[PDB]
């Protein structure tokens, strides 16, 4: 983000938890994790202005 | 305060703001945002007078429901995108939310009843963070989401901040208040150019820390809360004479100073993006707020005030004084602007 | 002389020290820097 | 020195000057095509980190 | 803005690459405007504190004088950067989209007819 | 319900002035219920009534500056026959601060307000006529 | 050209270094000897602009200036050594170097490239120029001057900023080079028409106009004497200088855009003229002269005919130099007076015999008499405003009886007459005060001997 | 009333000091601020800039010019071409609209 | 199918062309 | 020198600096050295450049 | 003759607490110096 | 949820109006404040509940855990004002104009 402290110390405090198809506990799957990953697998490398 | 409250406290003021900036799951931003606020209520009574009191408990019902604003955006977009974070395809309501809390926090135009009133009621020095260091963290939750924002609104807060902020500080005598206009004023600026150029926001912002930090320290080396208070600089501390008349008048936009560079770099993209309406009025009724800026160089430097006889005795007595921050933080803001083209 | 005898009738040799010491260090780390730097560019590119 | 120095180094000052137009404006341009295009390096905004997405065998069938 | 560049260090203050460009001449004006710009602090300093302005602080005037020069070299060496990844990212846009940036062509003043107002 | 303001501009100057005058009519009056709220929530009054007698001040005020700005913009054109004339607009503009100086009671803001508010009408129609962007999507 | 800037800079240093007694020898001395090095630009041998570097140029109309603006700093620290020699010795450091910054911005505000470059230092110059008013001013209202001074210039000033930087997206680069050998040709739409007055109205304001000239007679009525020195001299003349600059682009406009100011112009030469003819304040009278014949410059920078634009750069050098003498010996009269009125003094030459002879030249100088570089110009702008239309010659005709009327009014009511019975008595002149003057003449009569140095770019 | 000062008078410095020269007060200033005023003033200002600029040599070209003219009129008139004729830069060269 | 990554500027840094072009700074 | 004999030299240095810093313009803008067109000639014997 | 330096009337008008005083605005006054009130 | 959010969203704007427009004591404007907490706690938790998103859940109580010191903030502040002015009334909070 505006002061990436996370990325440099390799830290990920707050990254693991940001979307449905994070690891959610003892591997429940969410809802819609048939889609999520479909659309941020996609929109990797493209940015938003054509993940859009 | 028991030294140990003033180590968490400061600290929580200071991890306020940095959790703001460091994580990108909005909820942690919502907390930073949080934490700022618990951590600012504390300092701001320290005196305990009842105008303190009073400061107090303006500031946090104003930050409270803005912050709770903020969360209702999260809230919102949880269900929007399973995401806890704005994505391009946010609902627009959505993200006016989030710029009218946040600039509701940074008390910026419409919602700038606040500031200019807790900044009144506050000691110099808790005037300072409750300006220049409580306006980081907000800014940079709008930074980031820049790429999303609306370019209408933005400006309409902007312009009505320059104006409200120039308006407001030509009648006010007070100098804490004062400051407070004319940082509603430069939020302003800053705020207008965040769709445009992100970048500027950051360099507008700083300019205007390196100006009001040395502005203060001057204000409190003779805690001089009016301008007849700080009229008699003359007699108190003759030398800050000099470098607080260019301080002034670099706060304001005129050209060989530091202060004209955020000016003249955000007309410069604001034109480039083709608003030469809307940034020809921000710079006219920019040279307002010079006019109060040298009302008051009028009072403390260009004509001396009469003194009092008993300020002979404080002349008497050795100054405590001023830290090495004014005179650093004065100079690299009184004149860089030879060295543009590598800040911005 | 002063009936408060000024805190600074004598210098704080250690402010001396550290401030004198501290400068001569920047100077040749930048000066090393810089000869260094030089060098690297010459190389990186053809010279 | 003479009326050959100064022609000669206005004509460099001219050639800096010009180049100098030519890309300032090519600039503006660019930065116009990479904002709507987003096929540059520059206005790249950011999405989700397929690092975090699970793609581990998760208790129900359909994940 | 340049942020978002592939490969972009996410906190580093100047990626190595940098080292390709050449190092700032200490004696670029600009590092002797931040040294003239550094003694003045120190000189201001001694002012506002009642020193003498000039005969002070002689060891404070070198840190002033040395740590803003100091500072100069480490970011010129970055803004430097900064301003060659612009063109690096700029020139190679205009080829890799070259349509959309082609050579114009201009003709000779002779051709062109430029309309000729009279002053009178 | 926006469709309608922008109306406005769709039909040619100088023509349709019945329409161009309850639109600029009721700009006017939306901004005079605005002006009026934020002066009553702020600088509130003594009674309800006393208030809402505010409201109604200065939404007719403002509603009578938006028709004759209206009205005179519309009529000089047909008038002059110029239907695209900055000047036009002027002549509204000047009407519009001569009725808000009326309503204030007072020769020399009317005379303020024939300029400024002229001049301000007129850049308006430059602005149309120029096209001039205002609150412009990032184009970079 | 850094040796007419950076010797300047180096001045800095010396009157702060310099001992209290020995300051002013050594500035003074010093920027005589920068006023020589900055002849040395007078020697251009072909008719291609002298390009020093990229940022620093020095072409026919800034040489002409930035000689005057390096020349008069000497004067302005010789006609301020008496007043300002009351002051706590760092109050003087503070006046002289104040006074140096001024010329060493103006010098390179003459001689810069880029227009932007001009405007920085161009809106610059009112820092010093208001502290020298505001700080130093004797009475009461100059608080009132610094505003109007520091305003008028200001709103102007804002609207110019928008519209460089308009250009630079427009064509790319606010080189004065380029942008002279490049095609910028408005439309005139009625945008451009706007732009136009953008680029052009802040010069007007300091070129006192007549619709916004009222700052300068508040400025100079107050304002120290080498502050209403620097004003009339260099000052006022940016104005000038931009307008020639900045209308080579926006072209097309001006054939009919001007006629607004042209008009404003004339029959504001005749009334400010005229009530410098009932004026009781002698430095109110020698401003509102400035306003008047510096109406005549905006109305030869507009008509754009070659004779023009050389009338404009002879007489604006000239005016310059006539203005502060006429500034000068009004405030030596002052000092010994105590008072600005016109009224009191009467009959001076009887006891300052030589001080009227500076009086009488500065007149003939102030009115056109015919050797003299203040005749040719006005000659020559007279001519083209005629070309323009015949009947310009009643306007400018009203203008030079008027002129011609407050000029010598000056001379009868202030130096001539029975004298005044007994005011203080009036000290005798000081040699200072005499040389300030005779060198602000000397040169009058040299530059006479060979106009064609100040000849402007058209000719 | 306020304190503050009497208004000063203004010294008569030509009544100590009768060769004031105008510049300082004390007389060993005023001399040596005279002699060096005058000299770098008028001396070597009025009198080495003059004749430096005097000696600038066909400023602006225009002693240069008065002989092109006349050797150009000299080839001109000799060999029968206009002295100065009406289009100068050449029509060929000009490819005009051809509407 | 999923999109193509934008493509990649390529080459080494040189300095900057004519440096900051800025305002007036020949730099 | 330094009996007031050295706050008489900080000018004149000035001027000498400029001189320097002057001249280095030159050699900046030394393309086009001898390669404009009206004054292009070939370097006469012993001369490598035609001006400095 | 001194350049006018301002008398303690000048003075007077920046005190108040607030520069343009309005019809009901005048009718406050100034804040007290110690930040602490009376009531 | 459809319908279901749009109630609690509405509370929430109804606790919105209710901050947002004074009337005499101050503690019924936190505690409207409070009510929003509520509101947006029951929005995040039945959404995390219906999306099944567990990992999620944790921040339903983090918004509580920040909320509860937010009003310990805001009631101290309330003591005092009913220290100093004897009521929480907030016309006499007007010292600063
Ligand atoms: C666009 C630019 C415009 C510039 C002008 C306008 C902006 C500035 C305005 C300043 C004033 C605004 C109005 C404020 C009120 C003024 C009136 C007043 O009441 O002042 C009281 C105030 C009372 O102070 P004080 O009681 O005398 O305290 C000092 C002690 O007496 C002890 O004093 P001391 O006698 O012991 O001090 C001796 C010392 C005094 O030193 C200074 O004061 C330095 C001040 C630097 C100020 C820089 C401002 C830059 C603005 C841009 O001598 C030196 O240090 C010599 C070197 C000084 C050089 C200064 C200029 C350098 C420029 C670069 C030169 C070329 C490069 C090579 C340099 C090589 C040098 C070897 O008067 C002052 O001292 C003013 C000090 C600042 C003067 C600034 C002049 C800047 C000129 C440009
Ligand atoms: C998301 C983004 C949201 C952005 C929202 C922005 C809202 C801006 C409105 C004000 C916001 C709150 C505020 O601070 O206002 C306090 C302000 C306090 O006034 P007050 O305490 O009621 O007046 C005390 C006495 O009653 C005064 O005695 P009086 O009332 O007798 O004096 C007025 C008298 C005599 O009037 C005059 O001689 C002066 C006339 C000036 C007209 C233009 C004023 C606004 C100029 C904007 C530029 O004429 C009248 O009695 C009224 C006749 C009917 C007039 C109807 C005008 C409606 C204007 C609506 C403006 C909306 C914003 C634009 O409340 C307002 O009046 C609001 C409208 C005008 C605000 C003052 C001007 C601020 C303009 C800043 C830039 C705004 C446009 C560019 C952005
Ligand atoms: C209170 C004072 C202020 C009031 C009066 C003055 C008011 C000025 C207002 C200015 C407002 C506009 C601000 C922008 C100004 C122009 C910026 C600019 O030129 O940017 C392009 C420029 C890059 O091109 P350039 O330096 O023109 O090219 C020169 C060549 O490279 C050739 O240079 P080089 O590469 O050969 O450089 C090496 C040269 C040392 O380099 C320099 O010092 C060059 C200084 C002049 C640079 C040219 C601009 C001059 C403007 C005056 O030789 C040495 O190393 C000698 C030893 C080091 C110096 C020792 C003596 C130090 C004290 C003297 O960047 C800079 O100039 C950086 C320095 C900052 C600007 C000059 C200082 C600010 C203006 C005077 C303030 C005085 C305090
Ligand atoms: C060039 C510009 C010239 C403008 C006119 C110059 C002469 C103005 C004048 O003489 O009157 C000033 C005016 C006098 O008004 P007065 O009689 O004191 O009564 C005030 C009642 N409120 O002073 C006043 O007291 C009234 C001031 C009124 C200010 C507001 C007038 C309308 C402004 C609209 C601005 C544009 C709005 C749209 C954008
Ligand atoms: C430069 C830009 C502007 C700068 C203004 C401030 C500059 C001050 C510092 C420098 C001052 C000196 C340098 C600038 C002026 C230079 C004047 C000069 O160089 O005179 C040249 C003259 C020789 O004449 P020449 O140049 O050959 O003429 C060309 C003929 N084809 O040389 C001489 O013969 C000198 C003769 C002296 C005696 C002259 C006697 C005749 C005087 C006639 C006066 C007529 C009445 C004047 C009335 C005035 C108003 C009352
Ligand atoms: C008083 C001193 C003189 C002030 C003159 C102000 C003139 C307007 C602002 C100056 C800048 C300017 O005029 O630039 C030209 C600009 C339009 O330029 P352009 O991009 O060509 O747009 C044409 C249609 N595409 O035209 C504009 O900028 C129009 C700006 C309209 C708003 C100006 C401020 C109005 C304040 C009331
Ligand atoms: C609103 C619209 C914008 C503002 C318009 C009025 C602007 C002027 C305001 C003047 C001062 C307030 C009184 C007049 C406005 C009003 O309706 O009262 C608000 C009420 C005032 O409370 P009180 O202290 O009793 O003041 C009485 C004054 N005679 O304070 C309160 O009501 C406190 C409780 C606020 C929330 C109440 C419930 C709101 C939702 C109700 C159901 C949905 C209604 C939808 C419509």
């Amino acid at each position: 983000p505006f002061l990436d402290i996370q990325k440099k110390l390799g830290i990920s405090l707050d990254r693991h938890f940001m979307f449905l198809s994070a690891e959610q506990p003892y591997k429940n799957a969410a809802r819609c994790h048939a889609f999520e990953k479909e659309w941020i697998e996609c929109a990797h490398g493209i940015g938003g202005t054509r993940a859009k | 305060m028991n030294p140990i409250t003033l180590a968490i406290i400061y600290f929580t003021i200071f991890l306020g703001p940095v959790i703001t900036m460091s994580s990108t799951n909005l909820m942690l931003m919502w907390v930073g945002l949080e934490f700022s606020l618990l951590a600012i209520i504390p300092m701001l009574i320290n005196k305990k007078n009842p105008r303190s009191t009073e400061a107090a408990t303006k500031y946090f019902v104003t930050q409270a429901t803005a912050s709770m604003i903020i969360l209702l955006a999260i809230v919102l977009n949880y269900k929007q995108l399973g995401t806890w974070m704005f994505q391009q395809q946010t609902n627009g309501l959505i993200l006016n939310m989030t710029l009218m809390a946040l600039s509701m926090k940074l008390g910026l135009a419409p919602f700038h009843f606040w500031l200019p009133e807790v900044t009144q009621g506050i000691p110099l020095h808790m005037g300072l963070i409750l300006l220049t260091w409580q306006k980081i963290a907000p800014l940079s939750i709008l930074i980031q989401i820049y790429p999303l924002l609306n370019s209408t609104i933005i400006l309409m807060l902007a312009i009505t901040s320059i104006f409200m902020g120039a308006w407001g500080g030509l009648n006010q005598t007070q100098m804490r208040k004062i400051m407070a206009y004319s940082s509603i004023a430069h939020m302003g600026w800053m705020l207008a150019i965040l769709p445009y150029n992100p970048s500027l926001t950051l360099l507008n912002l700083m300019i205007y820390i390196i100006l009001t930090a040395p502005m203060f320290m001057a204000l409190m080396l003779n805690n001089s809360m009016t301008i007849n208070s700080i009229s008699l600089l003359w007699n108190k501390t003759p030398a800050m004479l000099t470098m607080i008349s260019l301080m002034l008048l670099s706060l304001g936009g005129l050209p060989p100073l530091t202060g004209f560079l955020p000016k003249w770099i955000i007309i410069t993209e604001l034109m480039k993006n083709n608003c030469l309406i809307m940034a020809t009025l921000m710079a006219m009724m920019a040279l307002l707020n010079l006019f109060f800026y040298t009302r008051l160089i009028y009072s403390t430097s260009l004509t001396m005030f009469p003194t009092n006889n008993n300020s002979k005795m404080m002349t008497h007595q050795t100054k405590t004084k001023p830290n090495l921050m004014f005179s650093t933080l004065a100079i690299m803001s009184t004149m860089t602007l030879p060295l543009a083209p590598q800040l911005i | 002389f002063y009936v408060r005898e000024p805190v600074n009738a004598k210098p704080n040799w250690l402010a001396v020290g550290l401030s004198v010491g501290a400068s001569v260090f920047m100077w040749i780390y930048l000066i090393q820097t810089h000869n260094e730097d030089v060098l690297e560019y010459k190389r990186r590119n053809g010279l | 020195d003479g009326p050959e120095k100064n022609y000669e180094k206005t004509l460099a000052i001219l050639q800096i000057e010009s180049e100098k137009a030519e890309l300032r404006l090519k600039e503006q341009e660019v930065r116009r095509l990479m904002r709507a295009r987003g096929d540059g390096p520059w206005y790249q905004f950011p999405t989700p980190e397929k690092e975090f997405i699970d793609h581990s065998p998760k208790a129900t069938p359909d994940n | 803005m340049m942020n978002g560049r592939p490969g972009h260090e996410p906190l580093k203050f100047l990626p190595d690459e940098a080292r390709s460009l050449p190092p700032p001449k200490l004696n670029d004006p600009r590092l002797v405007y931040m040294g003239l710009l550094g003694y003045c602090t120190g000189l201001m300093d001694n002012m506002l504190r009642m020193r003498p302005v000039m005969r002070a602080g002689l060891h404070r005037q070198l840190l002033f004088v040395t740590s803003f020069v100091f500072a100069g070299y480490f970011y010129l060496k970055r803004q430097n950067y900064l301003y060659a990844v612009k063109d690096h990212d700029m020139f190679g846009y205009i080829k890799l989209h070259p349509e959309d940036f082609p050579e114009k062509e201009k003709k000779t003043y002779a051709e062109i007819l430029e309309p000729f107002h009279p002053v009178r | 319900v926006k469709r309608f303001f922008e109306s406005y501009h769709e039909v040619p100057d100088g023509t349709q002035c019945h329409r161009k005058t309850y639109i600029t009519t009721a700009l006017g009056g939306i901004c005079g219920i605005i002006g009026s709220a934020y002066s009553v929530s702020l600088n509130p009054a003594d009674s309800t009534l006393e208030a809402v007698a505010r409201v109604g001040r200065y939404t007719f005020t403002a509603a009578a500056i938006g028709a004759m700005f209206g009205l005179t913009t519309c009529v000089s054109a047909q008038v002059r026959e110029k239907p695209d004339d900055p000047l036009n607009y002027f002549i509204g503009g000047c009407a519009g601060g001569l009725t808000l100086g009326a309503r204030t009671h007072s020769y020399g803001t009317a005379a303020m307000g024939c300029v400024y508010m002229g001049t301000a009408a007129a850049l308006f129609k430059i602005g149309k006529l120029e096209g001039w962007e205002l609150f412009p999507t990032p184009k970079v | 050209m850094l040796k007419i800037i950076l010797p300047s800079l180096m001045l800095l240093p010396l009157t702060w270094l310099s001992s209290p007694k020995k300051t002013w020898t050594n500035v003074t001395s010093y920027s005589f000897l920068i006023s020589l090095t900055s002849l040395t630009l007078l020697w251009q041998t072909d008719e291609n602009y002298k390009n020093f570097s990229n940022m620093f140029s020095s072409d026919p109309l800034s040489t002409p200036l930035i000689i005057l603006t390096a020349w008069l700093l000497p004067l302005m620290l010789m006609a301020s050594q008496n007043h300002l020699k009351k002051d706590n010795n760092v109050l003087q450091k503070l006046y002289i170097s104040m006074l140096i910054s001024l010329q060493i911005l103006l010098i390179m505000t003459f001689s810069a490239t880029e227009l932007i470059m001009f405007y920085i230092l161009f809106e610059a110059t009112l820092i010093p120029t208001l502290i020298i008013i505001t700080r130093w001013g004797n009475q009461t209202e100059r608080l009132n001057a610094g505003i109007y001074f520091l305003f008028y210039t200001l709103i102007g000033s804002i609207p110019l900023l928008i519209a460089l930087i308009l250009i630079q997206n427009h064509v790319g680069t606010l080189n004065l080079m380029i942008l002279s050998f490049t095609t910028h040709t408005l439309d005139a739409s009625w945008s451009n028409n706007l732009l136009w007055l953008a680029c052009m109205m802040a010069f007007l304001i300091k070129m006192p106009l007549y619709g916004v000239h009222l700052w300068l007679p508040k400025a100079h009525v107050e304002a120290p004497i080498a502050g209403s020195m620097i004003l009339a001299a260099i000052l006022l003349k940016l104005g000038s200088y931009g307008m020639i600059r900045i209308s080579i682009i926006l072209d097309p406009l001006t054939k009919y855009m001007a006629y607004p100011f042209i008009l404003l112009s004339l029959w504001g030469m005749i009334m400010t003229s005229s009530i410098c003819l009932r004026q009781t304040d002698l430095k109110s009278l020698i401003a509102y002269s400035s306003v008047s014949h510096m109406a005549l410059v905006i109305a030869s920078i507009m008509i754009q005919t070659p004779w023009s634009f050389m009338g404009a750069t002879m007489l604006m050098i000239a005016h310059g130099l006539t203005s502060s003498l006429l500034f000068c010996l009004a405030n030596s009269n002052y000092e010994r007076i105590h008072s600005r009125t016109m009224i009191m003094a009467r009959g001076l030459q009887m006891v300052f015999p030589l001080m009227a002879t500076w009086w009488l030249m500065a007149s003939l100088a102030n009115l056109a008499l015919p050797p003299s570089i203040n005749l040719m110009g006005e000659l020559f702008i007279t001519m083209s405003l005629f070309s323009w239309s015949n009947f310009t010659i009643i306007l400018m005709g009203i203008n030079i009886i008027i002129t011609g009327m407050y000029s010598m009014y000056m001379i009868i009511t202030t130096q001539r007459g029975k004298l005044t019975n007994h005011m203080i008595n009036l000290q005798p002149s000081h040699t200072r005060e005499l040389t300030l003057m005779a060198l602000h003449m000397i040169p009058l009569i040299l530059l006479t001997t060979s106009p064609k140095l100040i000849t402007g770019l058209t000719m | 009333q306020w304190q503050e000062d009497p208004e000063p008078e203004d010294e008569n410095v030509y009544a100590k000091n009768p060769d004031f020269h105008g510049y300082d007060s004390d007389p060993v200033v005023d001399v040596w601020n005279m002699r060096a005023v005058f000299f770098f003033g008028f001396s070597i200002v009025l009198v080495f800039g003059t004749t430096f600029v005097a000696y600038v040599p066909d400023y602006r070209m225009q002693e240069w010019a008065r002989r092109e003219a006349e050797r150009l009129v000299k080839y001109r008139e000799v060999n029968g071409l206009p002295i100065m004729e009406s289009n100068y830069f050449d029509p060929s060269k000009i490819q005009l609209p051809e509407d | 199918a999923r999109p193509e990554p934008n493509p990649v500027i390529e080459g080494d840094l040189k300095p900057a062309k004519h440096g900051t072009r800025f305002f007036f700074w020949t730099v | 020198l330094l009996r007031e004999h050295w706050v008489h030299i900080l000018v004149p240095a000035g001027f000498v600096f400029g001189c320097y810093l002057d001249r280095k313009d030159d050699e900046k803008l030394t393309a086009f050295r001898n390669k404009s067109m009206l004054f292009q000639r070939e370097l006469r014997p012993n001369e490598e450049v035609t001006w400095k | 003759a001194r350049q006018w330096q301002p008398d303690i009337e000048w003075a007077e008008q920046f005190s108040g607490a607030v520069m343009y005083p309005s019809k009901e605005t005048a009718h406050w006054k100034p804040p007290p110096w110690n930040d602490v009130d009376i009531l | 949820m459809p319908s279901t959010f749009f109630n609690l969203t509405m509370a929430f704007s109804l606790s919105l109006l209710g901050t947002l427009m004074f009337r005499s004591h101050l503690m019924s404007t936190l505690l409207c404040l409070e009510g929003m907490v509520l509101s947006l706690f029951i929005m995040t938790s039945v959404t995390s509940l219906n999306s099944n998103s567990m990992s999620s859940m944790p921040i339903p109580i983090t918004i509580l855990v920040f909320a509860a010191c937010e009003a310990a903030v805001g009631l101290a502040l309330l003591v005092k004002v009913s220290n100093t002015y004897g009521t929480d009334y907030v016309q006499n909070l007007n010292l600063l104009q």
